[PDB]
């Protein structure tokens, strides 16, 4: 008997979840791929709006921007590889000596000095050239003669000796009709309901940082060490923890590098690795035993928080696989690094120097059938980073309290972003809606 | 909840004005709209005289009344008052105050008890 | 971007008041798009998009009669079985969204009787004696 | 889609009822589009004229002062030499499609005529005293 | 095509009666745009932010209750700041051109007014007893 007579709004604010695709905006200030695919800029002051009385439900491992940025950062790094110098020619037999003049014994066998016959410019003429290379890329036909490691399985071209893939803070932002809704709860588990929510134009700056077992440079927490999971029983799946202290790790290569620059066709180089100046010496790592040893004590604590009260925690190194499986698989200053961890994980629960290998032809994770050649850096060069988080793996599961055992694990690119896009959620506006009132027309 | 509380003469004598006042407890005049005046004429029943928006001092009174109503109101006071101008013994009635809500959303009245006024 | 949803943990009766903040933001490089044309398609898409979706919002609004209106009424009754409750139970105390949640299932069936009622309308306005 | 062109065959005094049926209508894969870009044009080519036409049409009925309306009445005569009939020839007994064919060479008049009496009657409404 | 810029020189008074002959010029090969999809994406663009610019003045002429005029007023009062001059001065013996470079700074004031005015008109219509 209310008699009331279904009036139209427009403009009400309601809400749904949706897939869009987000773009890229940077800070302007930002040669680097990233500074030219993220040309808009943002707001220097974010319109950031606290929504009161809002509870609402986010879930970080069904999080599709994670699955975007996952596209982005591929689909970049198959462009900018475009217009650059294959090096179909190189691959060719080669004739190869032990290079074992200044060197120190731990790098005995590490790099090879190999010659070969290779064109010039011209159709009808060639040169013999040489280089020096890492055994890693260099494998044994049938014992001077070598093939490039990967010519029975893919095409391999030169990295653009230009363009820099050094990270940029870069920021996602919504398409008109969208909008981004982030969480500033505290202690969040990476599902659920939180309670403190606001509305944003784009996400915080996030540096497309890619790293195995350990994560490299990005938030540190806030308030304590967070261990996230998508089920944490089954053992089958990842843990993410997350530190509220950074570690600081330094990185070098102690070999000084020069370049030699060789003609491979009309207008074509290739960058070949030159001689070594001085004595030959193992890359490596180093991490405050001092800050490292305590670090864990409190990832322990948490740990436990989820297993028991009076269990046993043990850390283990790392199982079998490729070297971006089992290392540490770190990028910087335009070389590949494939740094051993067991000396990190190699305690129970109840200064570390860490040797690298470097490698150049570089079959990306990312697929196969093409791989990237990296040019040699000249000079020296030294890394400084922030360890911000690890990548667990539970390798037991098995019917016995009395301890439990894990290990470095991950690998997959998307365990570097899913961290920072953790705190955030699209959703698509509707605004018609209607309600009755006591009023026709 | 608003108490709508009246007085005045209850007696006029013809050719002389008529006035009455309505104070305003539990809220305020000058933010809501619909104050106003209905009288009871005996013989005729109950009759609209007018009302005021207290957020403007606009007012709309019954046609029959437009030569003679004044309704305005006093925002020191939150009282508000009805004016006639010369009345006869044609408007002896029980004169009420009142408050008429009516948007979309609600609906209400509040009215207060009246004043009796006789015109002889 | 003032408020672009600072309403959504109001009331629906007060909500009612930021309409336009609302409306005004719903329809708010250089070589690298066609150097890299696969962007310049993903950019228009989303435009294209934008586009559609105010278009076919304010179609609806011209059919219904309520064009160039944030508020408007219509002459449709409501239904008691869409929502039993009474008009104290939805402006005061009720956000948009859990109202939207309640009603959901019904809203085509609104929307059809929103559309027959305006073609009635239309049909007495071709008869100069109409509504007497 | 229930009569997207039902009325058709309708005379024009009956296909006067089916106005939202047709309006209704006329502003209606993932990475294939994007790995092979000619078609990410092809199908963007056609989302844009769709709502280009749309709103062509549009912007005519607001100049022509018939804004937000299916049916709309002007002020401008109906001249005898455009189709020399009278309304018992047009409304029974005759198509849309008839009427169209009728009348096409006439369009362009027309529509001036109606731009045209638009705005004398906007020149009208700043004369406080106008039609007296 | 008939004057799209002719009143340019005219007093603002005298230009008004040329709104529709600039409004209507405002929103106006086969296989070289897919054969070299570079140009198909530069015409796309070209016409996608037609449309767009469109759209925006029709949403401010919606919000500001104006939607379909193409002259309209307000409740919105002159400030004497924005331009100290009387109607006799502004109507007559000056350009728009010269009017817009005049009060250029102001157009944000003026349009959040306009914004203001219409969102309290609203709210006096939810009230049967409104303006008495
Ligand atoms: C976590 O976050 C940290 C912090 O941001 C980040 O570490 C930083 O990494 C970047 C890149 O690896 C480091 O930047 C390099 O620093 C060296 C140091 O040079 C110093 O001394 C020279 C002396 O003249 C000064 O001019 C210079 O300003 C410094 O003081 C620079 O030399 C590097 O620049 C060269 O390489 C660039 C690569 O694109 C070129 O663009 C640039 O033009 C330079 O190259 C030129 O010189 C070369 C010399 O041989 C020549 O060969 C080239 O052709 C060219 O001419 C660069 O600036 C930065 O310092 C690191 N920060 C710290 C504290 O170490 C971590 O990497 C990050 N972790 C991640 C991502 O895992
Ligand atoms: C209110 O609506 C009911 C019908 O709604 C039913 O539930 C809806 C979700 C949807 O499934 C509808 O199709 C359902 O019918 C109206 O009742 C119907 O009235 C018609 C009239 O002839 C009758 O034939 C139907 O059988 C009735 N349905 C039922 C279930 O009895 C009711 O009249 C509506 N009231 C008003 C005021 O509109
Ligand atoms: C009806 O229209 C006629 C003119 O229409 C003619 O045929 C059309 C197809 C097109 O070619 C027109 O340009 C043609 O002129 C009107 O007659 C005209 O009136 C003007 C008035 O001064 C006169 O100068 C023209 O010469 C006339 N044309 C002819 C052919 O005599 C007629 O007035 C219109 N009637 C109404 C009621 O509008
Ligand atoms: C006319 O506008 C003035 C204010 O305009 C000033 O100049 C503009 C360019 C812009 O900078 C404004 O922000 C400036 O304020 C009004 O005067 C203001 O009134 C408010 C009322 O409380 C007062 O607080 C301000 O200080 C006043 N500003 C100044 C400079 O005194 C004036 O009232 C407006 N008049 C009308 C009729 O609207
Ligand atoms: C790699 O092999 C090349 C030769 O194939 C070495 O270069 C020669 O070094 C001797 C040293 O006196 C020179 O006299 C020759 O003229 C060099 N030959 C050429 C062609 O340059 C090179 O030193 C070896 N590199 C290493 C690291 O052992
Ligand atoms: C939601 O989280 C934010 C955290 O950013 C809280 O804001 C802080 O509130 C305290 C209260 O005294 C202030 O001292 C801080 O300065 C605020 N932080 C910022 C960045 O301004 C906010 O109060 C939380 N809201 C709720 C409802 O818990
Ligand atoms: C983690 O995943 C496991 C595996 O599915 C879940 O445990 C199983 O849940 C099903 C539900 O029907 C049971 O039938 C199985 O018997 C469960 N397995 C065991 C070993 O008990 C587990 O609940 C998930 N846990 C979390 C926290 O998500
Ligand atoms: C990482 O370094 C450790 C030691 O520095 C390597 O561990 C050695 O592995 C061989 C393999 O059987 C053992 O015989 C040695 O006793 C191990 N050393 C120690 C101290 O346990 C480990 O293999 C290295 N990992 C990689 C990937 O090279
Ligand atoms: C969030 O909820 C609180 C209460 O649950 C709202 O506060 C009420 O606001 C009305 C406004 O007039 C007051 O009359 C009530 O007394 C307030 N309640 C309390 C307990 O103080 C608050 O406004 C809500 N937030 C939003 C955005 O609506
Ligand atoms: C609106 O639709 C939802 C489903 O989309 C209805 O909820 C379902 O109702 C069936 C009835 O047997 C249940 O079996 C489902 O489990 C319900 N789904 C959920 C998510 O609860 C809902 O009842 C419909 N509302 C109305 C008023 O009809
Ligand atoms: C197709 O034509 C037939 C006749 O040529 C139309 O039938 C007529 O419909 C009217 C409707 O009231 C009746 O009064 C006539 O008596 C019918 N004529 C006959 C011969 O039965 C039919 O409706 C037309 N179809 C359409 C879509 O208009
Ligand atoms: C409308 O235009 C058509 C042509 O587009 C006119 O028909 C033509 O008229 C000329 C006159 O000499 C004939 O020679 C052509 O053969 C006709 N064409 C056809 C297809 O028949 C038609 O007459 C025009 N209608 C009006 C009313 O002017
Ligand atoms: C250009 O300026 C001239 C004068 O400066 C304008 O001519 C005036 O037009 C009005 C129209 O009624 C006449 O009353 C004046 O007497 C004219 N002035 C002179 C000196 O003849 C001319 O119209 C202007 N052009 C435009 C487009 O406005
Ligand atoms: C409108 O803005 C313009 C600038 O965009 C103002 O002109 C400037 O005023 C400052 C005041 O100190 C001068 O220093 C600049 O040189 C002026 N610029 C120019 C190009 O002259 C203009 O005054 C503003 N108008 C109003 C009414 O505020
Ligand atoms: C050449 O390299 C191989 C690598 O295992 C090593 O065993 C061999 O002794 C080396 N030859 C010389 C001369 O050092
Ligand atoms: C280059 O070709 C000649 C041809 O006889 C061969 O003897 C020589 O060993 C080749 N050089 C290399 C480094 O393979
Ligand atoms: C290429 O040759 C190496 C030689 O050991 C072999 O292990 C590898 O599987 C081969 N790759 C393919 C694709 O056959
Ligand atoms: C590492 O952590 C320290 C802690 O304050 C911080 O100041 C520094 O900027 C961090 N470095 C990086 C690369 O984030
Ligand atoms: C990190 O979390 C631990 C948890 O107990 C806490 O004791 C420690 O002080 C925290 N560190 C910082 C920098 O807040
Ligand atoms: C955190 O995630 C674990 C893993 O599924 C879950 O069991 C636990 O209940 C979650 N905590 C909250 C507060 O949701
Ligand atoms: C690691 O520590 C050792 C200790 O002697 C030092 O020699 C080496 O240079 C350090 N490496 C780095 C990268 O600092
Ligand atoms: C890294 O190098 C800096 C250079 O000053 C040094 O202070 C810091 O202690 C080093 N970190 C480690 C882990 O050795
Ligand atoms: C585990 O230890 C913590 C330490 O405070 C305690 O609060 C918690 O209740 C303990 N849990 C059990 C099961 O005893
Ligand atoms: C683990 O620690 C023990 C402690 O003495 C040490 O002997 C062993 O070599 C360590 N393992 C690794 C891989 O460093
Ligand atoms: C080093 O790790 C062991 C692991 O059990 C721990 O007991 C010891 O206390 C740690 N050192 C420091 C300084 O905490
Ligand atoms: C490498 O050696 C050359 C030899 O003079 C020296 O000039 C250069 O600076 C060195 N580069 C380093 C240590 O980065």
């Amino acid at each position: 008997a209310e008699n009331l007579w279904v009036t139209v709004y427009y403009g009400v604010p309601v809400w749904k979840d949706a897939e869009t695709t987000l773009f890229c905006a940077s800070d302007a200030k930002a040669h680097n791929v990233w500074a030219t695919h993220c040309c808009v800029p943002t707001d220097p002051n974010p319109q950031e709006i606290h929504l009161e009385n809002v509870t609402e439900e986010f879930n970080m491992w069904k999080n599709n921007m994670v699955e975007q940025m996952h596209t982005d950062i591929i689909s970049l790094w198959d462009q900018s590889l475009k217009p650059c110098v294959k090096l179909t020619p190189l691959c060719v037999t080669l004739q190869c000596t032990n290079v074992t003049n200044n060197i120190t014994d731990d790098m005995r066998g590490e790099l090879k000095n190999c010659s070969f016959n290779m064109t010039t410019e011209l159709r009808d003429k060639k040169q013999k050239v040489y280089s020096l290379f890492y055994r890693l890329d260099v494998v044994q036909i049938n014992n001077k003669e070598y093939r490039l490691i990967n010519c029975n399985t893919s095409a391999i071209t030169q990295a653009c000796p230009k363009v820099s893939f050094e990270p940029i803070p870069i920021h996602y932002c919504a398409p008109a009709g969208f909008a981004i809704l982030k969480c500033k709860d505290k202690k969040f588990n990476g599902t659920g309901p939180c309670t403190n929510v606001s509305t944003v134009q784009c996400t915080h700056g996030i540096k497309p940082v890619v790293s195995t077992q350990l994560l490299l440079n990005g938030s540190l927490a806030e308030e304590e060490v967070i261990i996230r999971s998508e089920n944490i029983t089954n053992n089958a799946k990842n843990i993410l923890v997350q530190l509220n202290e950074s570690v600081q790790i330094n990185c070098t290569r102690p070999n000084n590098n020069t370049r030699k620059s060789i003609r491979i066709g009309p207008g074509q180089w290739f960058y070949a690795t030159g001689d070594i100046i001085g004595d030959i010496r193992q890359a490596h790592c180093n991490v405050s035993k001092a800050t490292w040893n305590e670090t864990l004590g409190k990832v322990v604590k948490q740990l436990r928080k989820h297993f028991g009260n009076n269990t046993i925690i043990r850390f283990a190194n790392s199982s079998g696989g490729d070297l971006e499986v089992t290392t540490h698989s770190f990028n910087c200053g335009g070389e590949f690094f494939y740094c051993n961890t067991s000396g990190l994980f190699n305690s129970t629960w109840i200064s570390i120097t860490l040797p690298c290998r470097i490698k150049q032809i570089i079959n990306m994770w990312q697929r196969i059938g093409q791989a990237m050649y990296a040019p040699p850096i000249q000079g020296v060069i030294r890394c400084v980073s922030n360890i911000t988080g690890l990548i667990l793996t539970r390798d037991g599961g098995s019917t016995n309290s009395t301890t439990e055992t894990f290990r470095p694990g991950g690998g997959d690119m998307r365990d570097n972003w899913r961290s920072e896009l953790y705190k955030y959620k699209v959703v698509k506006i509707e605004p018609l809606g209607v309600a009755p009132t006591r009023c026709k027309r | 909840e608003v108490q709508l509380v009246e007085s005045g003469p209850g007696l006029v004598r013809p050719s002389e004005t008529l006035s009455l006042t309505c104070a305003v407890s539990g809220d305020s005049i000058s933010t809501n709209n619909g104050w106003s005046w209905i009288r009871q004429t005996p013989g005729k029943g109950l009759e609209w005289i007018g009302y005021i928006n207290g957020r403007s001092g606009s007012t709309r009174y019954n046609p029959s009344l437009q030569s003679r109503v004044t309704i305005s109101t006093d925002t020191s006071g939150n009282q508000f008052s009805l004016k006639v101008n010369s009345v006869t013994a044609a408007d002896t009635a029980k004169y009420y105050c009142a408050f008429f809500w009516s948007t979309y959303y609600k609906r209400f009245d509040v009215w207060g008890p009246g004043v009796r006024v006789t015109v002889s | 971007f003032l408020g672009f949803l600072g309403a959504a943990g109001s009331t629906m009766g007060a909500a009612s008041m930021t309409l336009t903040v609302q409306a005004r933001n719903l329809l708010s490089c250089q070589q690298h798009l066609l150097k890299l044309t696969v962007w310049g398609i993903k950019q228009l898409q989303a435009r294209v998009l934008a586009v559609e979706r105010y278009l076919r919002d304010q179609q609806l609004l011209g059919i219904w009669g309520c064009s160039g209106k944030l508020i408007c009424c219509t002459n449709v009754p409501w239904n008691s079985s869409w929502s039993n409750r009474n008009l104290s139970e939805i402006w005061d105390n009720m956000t948009w969204l859990q109202w939207d949640k309640e009603i959901s299932n019904y809203t085509q069936i609104i929307y059809g009787l929103l559309e027959e009622s305006q073609n009635q309308q239309e049909k007495n306005e071709q008869d100069l004696l109409a509504l007497d």
